[PDB]
RNA sequence: GUAAAUUUAACUGUUAGUCCAAAGAGGAACAGCUCUUUGGACACUAGGAAAAAACCUUGUAGAGAGAGUAAAAAAUUUAACA
């Protein structure tokens, strides 16, 4: 009836001590999300259905505040950078795993 | 009112009341005894 | 390695957090008891010599 | 044969997580029917 | 987890839209927990260069509560830099002018003083009443618990706890009350 | 072979089709996709955790920026789990 | 009848934290025996894969796995490509279970096997001292020795 | 308890000094004032008191993606009198 932590989000943590008392055994099986707790997946007569390719060219300003409103940032991220920094950038960075 | 740091009764009818966070001596018969703590 | 287990191995970190919370509860129980009750299963001290 | 230059991160594993790398929904409980907070349903 | 690399990175570094309520909560405690979530200091993958902030949606900002007399004592000072731009307004005056300015300024003060503060402020969303826009409501995950406990006024005590609490003193029968 | 993923080494086109073929060939009911977890949704940066179930029992879960790619990642996770090519599988004995 | 020491329920009559009762020792030791045993037959059967360990080595603690690389900041008096056993295993574990030493696990319980695969030196490190208006300027170059070990295998044995 | 001291030989350089604690003198029982004495620190490192010479902690030098610590965060809310 006692649990050190709530047992319903990550794993079913059960603690134990060995008979000698020299080591601690932890058993942690994963908790699976219930089906009841889930949610189902959300779902011209005469001419072509012509593809709707309009690309309005917004000027630099209203373009930048549209991007800022879309990505919840400021304008400074979208303003450009000079040749000094652009050539200072490493275009072949090291890559681990 | 006269501004004082220590407040004294100069009459038997003088009374002390704490109003607006400050102590006051009010006298109805001798209004010259009106005193305000600083 | 505690931060490493926190980032990559959340089940082992939850086991460690449960162990720490149980040790804290055992310490609280010993402090309130204040007598000569059994020391606790996880409060036992392994001695070296 | 590798370069004697600065080595970042003095350990290289290719399987850094075995129990699943942490995401925000780890250590997060589920709700009945997956309801959002203050969902009128 | 056996995810592919790009979905695993996306899952690890995705953003969460936490919900927070005003309604007799202290603005400082609201600001503290909101600033932790906005910095992303609640994540074990936190780093200042990792851009791991999360969105915080605070509602009922008009119904905040101040401990003590801070509604009159606390003074917010600004300066429009023309000679004489020094304006000082009490917390009450600032709240009656703008209902979200107090919590906004508290979170802004608690956020770290660098160039990421305005981006975290952009990720913070505040609303004065129960109304929240539908897109944000569809974004919301995890209403966080309130710091205070709503000290529960006398008239909504139930009769069970009222007569479970014993009476302390016996009044005399000859008192007007 | 040591440090690469199964679908990094063997490219596949329809993981959902492969998964339903395997489930029908080992006599398991067809998987149902469900939205286990969801953050955002109206923003440009959503997160969908889509879980694949059979007989109301979870067999896979996958993250994505859209529901469709989350579903395909869940299908790939199910294929990896059924094949034994999971990331936590026993490493090669030398 | 109120006990002599009863306090009416106020906001701070009782401590704010919830009351926590610990399990009785005998049933808890029996539960520990059940958990330790069942984890031991999981080890016996082999219901695990891709073990990890936290190992103390060269005054550091490394979270290593199989097929791993570590860089030790000193020479190790070993030839290249040489198999050794890391023994001071603070922690070992896998999926669904882990084992914790107090502070060290048993050598009969866990082994770590590593291979000396490289004996190199670091990139040159600048040590420079400067104090102004006192003509104080000193420069030194060091190259600390280094040894790259590859963690081959982590093996556990049924001894719980 | 410790390992320095004296002598012999050869010389340079320092000999325009600041704060703090203490005992005093001058001045106003003024001064980041002036003058002696005892002792610190600074004119050499690092951490702290917000920035910081002089206060506190600490000294002997390198690498570490280890650990235990040192000094180290100001508290206060006052007037009824027959
Ligand atoms: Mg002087
Ligand atoms: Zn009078």
């Amino acid at each position: 009836t006692y649990s050190p932590l709530p047992d319903d989000y990550n794993c079913n943590v059960e603690l134990a001590l060995t008979s000698d008392g020299r080591t601690i055994v932890c058993y942690h099986p994963s908790v699976d999300i219930p089906y009841e707790h889930t949610k189902p997946i959300p779902r011209d007569q005469v001419l072509k259905t012509r593809l709707e390719e309009k690309v309005e060219h917004l000027e630099e300003g209203p373009m930048i505040e549209q991007l800022s409103k879309m990505f919840f940032t400021t304008k400074h991220r979208w303003y450009p950078h000079g040749r000094y920094h652009r050539c200072r950038k490493n275009l072949n960075p090291p890559k681990d795993r | 009112f006269k501004n004082k740091t220590v407040l004294k009764k100069r009459c038997k009818d003088c009374y002390l009341v704490k109003r607006r966070g400050r102590w006051y001596v009010y006298c109805k018969t001798h209004p010259r005894h009106k005193q305000r703590q600083m | 390695v505690l931060a490493d287990l926190a980032i990559y191995e959340p089940k082992t970190f939850k086991s460690l957090a449960a162990l720490a919370s149980r040790r804290r509860h055992e310490g609280f129980a010993a402090a309130l008891g204040d007598g000569k009750e059994p020391e606790g299963i996880f409060s036992r001290v392994v001695q070296y010599h | 044969g590798l370069d004697v230059i600065r080595i970042r991160k003095p350990f290289h594993t290719d399987n850094p997580s075995i129990q699943g790398q942490w995401h925000p929904f780890t250590n997060k409980p589920t709700t009945f029917r997956g309801l959002r907070p203050r969902e009128v349903q | 987890s056996s995810f592919s690399r790009a979905p695993q990175q996306w899952a690890t570094f995705a953003r969460i839209w936490y919900l927070l309520d005003g309604k007799m909560q202290p603005p400082g405690k609201l600001a503290a927990m909101a600033s932790i979530r906005l910095q992303g200091l609640h994540k074990p993958v936190y780093h200042a260069l990792s851009d791991c902030g999360d969105h915080v949606v605070i509602m009922n900002t008009r119904h905040i509560a101040f401990s003590g007399n801070k509604w009159e004592q606390k003074v917010y000072s600004s300066h429009t830099g023309y000679p004489g731009g020094f304006r000082q307004v009490t917390a009450a005056q600032l709240h009656l002018r703008d209902p979200v300015a107090i919590v906004k300024l508290a979170i802004y003060g608690m956020l770290p003083k660098n160039l990421h503060r305005r981006t975290m402020m952009e990720r913070l969303h505040l609303f004065p009443d129960e109304y929240i826009p539908e897109d944000i409501l569809k974004n919301l995950v995890e209403e966080l618990p309130q710091p205070r406990k709503i000290p529960k006024r006398l008239d909504e005590y139930t009769q069970e706890e009222i007569d479970a609490f014993p009476r302390l003193w016996t009044p005399p029968e000859d008192y007007r009350l | 072979m040591t440090g690469k993923e199964l679908f990094e080494m063997w490219k596949i086109i329809n993981p959902m089709g492969l998964l339903v073929e395997e489930l029908k060939k080992r006599n398991v009911s067809a998987p149902e996709s469900r939205l286990t977890r969801q953050s955002g949704g109206t923003t440009a940066l959503p997160l969908y955790f889509v879980g694949l179930y059979c007989d109301k029992k979870l067999i896979a879960e996958g993250p994505g920026e859209t529901v469709l790619v989350a579903e395909e990642e869940a299908a790939r996770v199910a294929l990896r789990k059924l094949y034994g090519f999971t990331e936590n599988r026993r490493p090669w004995n030398y | 009848s109120y006990l002599p020491g009863y306090v009416p329920k106020t906001s701070l009559s009782s401590p704010p934290w919830p009351e926590v009762v610990l399990p009785d020792p005998v049933e808890e030791t029996r539960h520990h025996a059940e958990v330790v045993k069942k984890v031991n037959e999981m080890i016996v059967t082999g219901q695990y894969g891709r073990l990890f360990a936290v190992v103390h080595f060269a005054s550091r603690q490394w979270k290593v796995t199989s097929e791993d690389l570590i860089l030790i900041g000193n020479e190790l008096d070993l030839a290249c490509g040489e198999r050794i056993r890391l023994e001071k295993v603070l922690l070992v574990g896998a999926d669904n279970f882990t084992l914790l030493g107090k502070p060290l696990l048993g050598k009969d319980l866990v082994r770590v096997e590593a291979t000396v695969i490289e004996k190199t030196e670091s990139w040159p490190r600048i040590i420079m001292r400067f104090r102004k208006r006192k003509n104080f300027k000193k420069k030194r170059i060091v190259t600390t020795p280094q040894t790259v070990l590859r963690i081959n295998s982590i093996e556990i044995a049924p001894c719980l």
